[PDB]
RNA sequence: CCCAUAUCCGCAGCAGGUCUCCAAGGUGAACAGCCUCUGGCAUGUUGGAACAAUGUAGGUAAGGGAAGUCGGCAAGCCGGAUCCGUAACUUCGGGAUAAGGAUUGGCUCUAAGGGCUGGCAGCCGACUUAGAACUGGUGCGGACCAGGGGAAUCCGACUGU
RNA sequence: UGCUUCUGGGUCGGGGUUUCGUACGUAGCAGAGCAGCUGCUGCGAUCUAUUGAAAGUCAGCCCUCGACACAAGGGUUUGU
């Protein structure tokens, strides 16, 4: 029911992010992020939160090639909550999905946003920490 | 809201201040300002910068 | 009362600041210079030579921040120039520039 | 041939022209709607931009994210001293429009507001309302004063008060004061006048005009920024490093025909110093100024109910560009437009306020009084010194 | 006498062209660049006050990292030296500084590397290399100087014009 | 915007704030070691105390009313 609020967008399209979860992906390449119209000239940017297409670059041979769902859990770029406070992660990283939210792999390495565990429950009962 | 304290100098923030700093093992820090920040990334040891709570501790200075 | 004498200390560092680097030393001569036509109402000011070697002794841009003077408000000499009085500006040295006042000096 | 991918223009054609307002001081264009029913009142205020800070307080939004919950939120603090209402003016409402019928002054006029009617008061001898303040003291022009009053109730339509600010109070360079005329919503014509007039050469404190938690609207003149481009005035995209002859330009300007540059293009010149209305801006905290209650100074105008430090809303050093703020303050929310020491014109909101934003309730938890001319880390002097310990100063 | 950002040729006191000799200290491999002495000059056919736009020449940018564009154009990364290490292919010469790592300050010492005289003794010495401790907020080729790299295709052997 | 109400702004000084990061000198039986004289004396990067020290801080930061002088001025026009 409550909104997620606007947060600044880190991971414009074509930025390669770690794979946080054992699918067995190393890093996940963006390739456009779900409900952006967007107007011209301008890139589709993600944020923590955000459901994303994304390509495996390194990792299984049998993961990559091929378009996935995926959500992004860390970001480096710095967002202010409605707290006040600005926060930001050592690294950019993201998990694999359906297109229902449900994590493809089982485990999650790292702290994950606040902003995006309490987006997806699926994804915030494998998370170690949140952040 | 509770009031922190940065990870390096020892200053308190108030709300509306500083960045709060999150690595990939888990642990979170909070930042008074950039300051600060920047001696924690480049691995400066707090202990060794004369204006900190934690180097003024170490040499008694306000004792 | 014409002829007097007082000591002030002139902050450079706020008159020529955001001036550029080869201007700098240049145009705090010309504060000095417009500072004594103010204090003493003199448009013939002459500055002393120690005076223009001090502000320069750090060469073109790293300029002094304050410098301590001394006006001394002279009758002119010579009766074909239009000025019947000339402020000279000379330098005084100082150990420090903490609570120095603006000073007569009687001689 | 039709531009290859859409793209919503550039700035809005309803600002234009793009040039120096006319004014400094923010014209209310539009008074509220007069309704009868209500009781007299004033409509608008003069207030000065001390400058910014961010407070801490709880919101209740029911179904929102953070309902029960601590946000920190910028506001902009406008110092508002008490106005002194000296003349009023009646219109007459007319085929044409308003037309100015009738004004009178007060007996006694201030040299903050005499200051007003002059180009040079150094040069002047302050003969201003000189002769007119004599119809006061005589009986003759006192029967020609009512006789005035009467026919404004005959046949007025609409009642405003001049009132001017009281600058000696304020920390500004200047000393002259602005003076507005505020109109009079209310009851009838003869109760506007009557409360009116018994309020000539008296002080209207801000809090007699606004309330908490209101939502008003803010006019002012934007801060200047000179002569600029299309890239900074228009925001257009800039051109590729290649360019010859420049890139931060409109690469076309038009079509072949019409053989003219249209009125809708981006082009380059005055930015900033405009003329603006922004509306709904709530109104977080009127402050009480400080006062000199049995030989102490009261100055806690910045405690709340859960913050019992004994400070005022001045943060430390003062605030950077503009001084102290010592009188009565309004705290809004968000930002306003101007410069520090820019007079803003408070004015009442048009609208109907039915929402649960306009209705939201306002409770401070924390006023934040750290010093803006660095990172201010500090709240008060006494905290300051407390943390740090003695020093050598001492 | 000039012999050249003003005495010569380019219409001129023109950022062009125009044959030579001598050649200090420091850093450094160095006639490199950077600073300086001898000698010389007065900023290059004007000055003052401002510090808008747009330029020309320099810089810096959070997060992303070619998504820009015909095309990585432009800029940027690398860069010295010591120690280690180094593939395909090859005409066995190369490729090669392939690629990829580590190190680098200051300070106080240690060891080795010589001549003259009469397996020893005494007196003179010139810069090097190597090792060790201590030390600073990990900064240290601190400015300057100073290769981005790899896998391939086409053409022409190469150097030269 | 300012330009005599013992009032005004100005300049200097002081205080507040803030930035950097702990000044020169002095002392040290702190200092890896080395040289000399018989424990002392020298060379020694660095360290500790003095010392959140020193230095800058409106030129477009804030407050003084401590010091100093200045300020009742000058020019050109305008009439129903
Ligand atoms: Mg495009
Ligand atoms: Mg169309
Ligand atoms: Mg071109
Ligand atoms: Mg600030
Ligand atoms: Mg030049
Ligand atoms: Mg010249
Ligand atoms: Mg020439
Ligand atoms: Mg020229
Ligand atoms: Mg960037
Ligand atoms: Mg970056
Ligand atoms: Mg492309
Ligand atoms: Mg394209
Ligand atoms: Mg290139
Ligand atoms: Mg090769
Ligand atoms: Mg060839």
């Amino acid at each position: 029911s409550g909104a997620k609020f606007r947060i600044s967008l880190g991971l414009p399209v074509g930025a390669v992010i770690n794979c946080a979860d054992n699918t067995g992906a190393k890093n996940l390449y963006i390739i456009s992020v779900k409900g952006i119209k967007g107007r011209l000239n301008r890139l589709p940017a993600a944020g923590v939160g955000d459901m994303v297409m994304a390509t495996v670059k390194k990792g299984k041979p049998e993961l990559r090639k091929k378009v996935h769902p995926a959500v992004v859990i860390r970001q480096r770029k710095s967002y202010r909550r409605k707290d006040g406070v600005f926060l930001y992660f050592e690294d950019n990283a993201g998990v694999i999905v359906n297109n229902k939210g449900e994590m493809k792999g089982s485990a999650i390495t790292g702290p994950v946003a606040k902003e995006c565990a309490d987006l997806w429950p699926r994804i915030a009962s494998n998370a170690g920490s949140i952040a | 809201m509770k009031v922190e304290l940065c990870s390096f100098s020892g200053y308190k923030i108030y709300p509306g201040h500083g960045r709060r700093y999150a690595r990939t093992d888990g642990k979170v820090f909070q930042f008074l300002n950039a300051k600060c920040e920047s001696a924690f990334l480049s691995k400066r040891n707090p202990r060794q910068i004369n204006w900190t709570v934690l180097y003024r501790r170490k040499h008694k200075k306000g004792q | 009362n014409e002829v007097v004498t007082r000591e002030y200390t002139i902050n450079i560092h706020k008159r020529i600041h955001g001036v550029g680097f080869k201007k700098r030393a240049p145009r705090a001569l010309k504060e000095i210079r417009k500072f004594a036509m103010k204090e003493m109402g003199t448009p013939d000011v002459r500055i002393d030579t120690r005076l223009n070697k001090a502000v320069w002794a750090k060469g073109i841009r790293n300029v002094p921040y304050r410098i301590r003077v001394r006006l001394s408000r002279k009758r002119n000499e010579d009766e074909d120039s239009p000025n019947k009085l000339y402020t000279l500006v000379t330098y005084v040295p100082v150990t420090t520039f903490k609570n120095l006042q603006t000073v007569n000096v009687d001689e | 041939s039709h531009r290859k991918f859409s793209a919503p223009r550039h700035g809005s054609l309803g600002f234009l022209p793009r040039k120096r307002s006319s004014r400094h001081r923010g014209k209310v264009k539009s008074f509220p709607k007069d309704d009868p029913s209500k009781p007299v009142h004033l409509t608008a205020f003069l207030g000065y931009k001390a400058g910014m800070t961010h407070i801490v307080r709880e919101v209740d939004r029911p179904g929102s994210k953070v309902n029960k919950k601590e946000v920190v939120e910028a506001v902009t603090i406008v110092e508002t001293p008490p106005m002194v209402v000296v003349g009023i003016v009646g219109y007459v409402e007319t085929p044409r429009g308003l037309r100015t019928f009738k004004t009178v002054f007060a007996e006694h006029i201030s040299d903050e507001c005499k200051r007003r009617f002059y180009k040079n008061w150094h040069k002047s001898k302050k003969k201003a309302f000189t002769k007119y303040c004599k119809k006061w003291q005589d009986d003759a022009g006192k029967r020609q004063l009512d006789k005035d009053f009467s026919s404004m109730k005959k046949y007025c339509q609409v009642i405003r008060v001049l009132a001017h600010t009281q600058m000696r109070l304020l920390p500004l360079r200047q000393k002259k004061a602005h003076l507005m005329e505020i109109q009079v919503n209310g009851g009838t014509v003869a109760e506007k006048l009557d409360w009116a007039r018994e309020r000539l050469e008296q002080q209207v404190p801000v809090s007699q005009v606004f309330g908490q938690d209101e939502m008003i609207d803010v006019i002012g003149v934007t801060k200047g920024k000179g002569y600029k481009g299309v890239t900074s005035r228009w925001h257009t995209k800039k051109l590729p490093r290649k360019t010859h002859r420049g890139l931060r330009k409109v690469a076309c300007i038009g079509a072949w025909h019409p053989a003219r540059v249209a009125f809708s293009v981006a082009r380059a010149g005055q930015k900033g110093y405009h003329h603006r209305t922004e509306i709904n801006k709530k109104i977080y905290k009127i402050g009480q100024g400080y006062l000199i209650k049995d030989g102490k100074l009261i100055k806690n105008n910045a405690s709340t109910d859960y913050d019992l430090s004994d400070k005022s809303i001045n943060p430390l050093g003062g605030f950077v560009h503009y001084g102290e703020v010592t009188n009565d303050f309004v705290m809004l929310k968000g930002c306003v437009v101007g410069t520090k020491k820019r007079v803003l014109t408070l004015r009442k909101s048009l609208l109907v306020q039915t929402k649960r934003r306009a209705l939201e309730k306002i409770d401070l938890k924390f006023i934040d009084t750290t010093s803006k001319f660095g990172h201010g880390r500090f709240q008060t002097v006494e905290e300051k010194k407390a943390f740090m310990g003695p020093l050598k100063k001492d």
